[PDB]
């Protein structure tokens, strides 16, 4: 039922996160990098 | 976040029932008193963000407050007020009745424990919550905005059963450049997104015009979790293929036509939410060009 899904575009190609631990971290730091503008 | 034309006195907020155990905080129906300056007490919808919330909600929360400040469409849940004077943090809609179209659909599953009583909705009712939806989309583009996360779960259905956009979250301005395009890592909504948004993190109208499209097979089909049976990972590889849903049992023609278009792998052969708009005008409700931003003189 999940909606929204962890992904990376820095790089030539696109990317859904494979990793669990590392797709779980991206949700922290969307929110960190934004705090930075 | 810091005061302004809005914040509201708490005092005249008051939080009669709950409508939704959100994770980042919750959405309550209250009444309020003097908001409308020429009305006593109007009935409205509270959306509250938790004191301790994410990092990350956070900002997504007052993205969708702010943006919602400068709109005015009948077709878009209507800000009344705002309040950052002590957790939890409110922001004051028009209450819509019905709740979120995601949730007002899947009670229409005759297997509903919560089913209103009525069938599914009619061919006739889809292209009116379809317009409705695209106008109100059309007014979001007008304003220069690209919405990012079109979808049922956004959408909020009034006690009258008019659709409206009503979760701002993602929205992002285009003023611009009329794009826009993801930097690093993030959440998108994988199963929303067109071909290019997954494939090069670019957002523009015409994906959001690929989300309606998906937003009516939502509706066609009571919400059913698109690409069910595919893994995020699949879908991502399925859809930049060119891969698109196939249309639910019974699916009105008139509205699978609608969502070949949304389709269109190549987004410049995707329609605007005008001409979707247009496409219909004909077989809507009367109370229509009253309302509808593209009868409107804004339009122009
Ligand atoms: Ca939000
Ligand atoms: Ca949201």
């Amino acid at each position: 039922e999940n909606s929204l899904v962890a992904m990376d575009f820095s790089g030539q190609k696109s990317r859904v996160i494979e990793n669990p631990t590392e797709a779980l971290s991206v949700a922290v730091e969307e929110g960190l990098a934004w705090r930075k503008k | 976040y810091v005061p302004d034309e809005w914040e509201v006195s708490r005092e005249k907020i008051t939080l009669l029932r709950e409508l939704g155990q959100g994770s980042f905080g919750m959405v309550y129906e209250g009444n309020a008193r003097d908001i409308i300056k020429g009305e006593a007490e109007t009935r409205v919808a509270v959306k509250t963000v938790n004191e301790s919330a994410s990092l990350r909600e956070r900002i997504e929360f007052l993205n969708e407050a702010s943006v919602m400040k400068g709109f005015t469409c009948h077709h878009v849940v209507r800000l009344l007020g705002v309040v950052s004077k002590g957790q939890p943090t409110l922001v004051v809609m028009e209450l819509m009745a019905h709740g979120d179209l995601k949730s007002y659909l899947r009670s229409l599953r005759p297997e509903a424990e919560n089913n209103p009583g009525r069938p599914p909705p009619t061919l006739q009712e889809m292209i009116q919550m379809a317009a409705e939806i695209a106008d109100g989309m059309a007014y979001l583009n007008a304003k220069k905005f690209v919405h990012r996360d079109l979808a049922a779960r956004n959408c909020m259905v009034a006690h009258d059963f008019t659709v409206k956009i009503g979760d701002f979250g993602m929205t992002r301005d285009i003023y611009e450049t009329d794009y826009y395009r993801k930097g690093g890592k993030g959440l998108l909504p994988v199963r929303w997104m067109a071909p290019e948004s997954l494939k090069d993190g670019v957002f523009t109208t015409s994906s959001d015009m690929w989300s309606f499209g998906v937003v009516l097979w939502e509706i066609t089909s009571l919400a059913e979790q698109p690409y069910q049976g595919l893994s995020n990972e699949q879908v991502l590889k399925f859809v930049m293929d060119g891969g698109y849903l196939d249309q639910p049992d019974n699916c009105p023609e008139r509205v699978t036509d609608l969502m070949r278009m949304c389709w269109q792998f190549n987004p410049n052969m995707r329609p605007t939410f005008l001409e979707i708009v247009n496409l219909l005008k004909d077989d809507l409700h009367p109370s229509f060009p009253e309302v509808s931003f593209f009868h409107s003189e804004e339009n122009k």
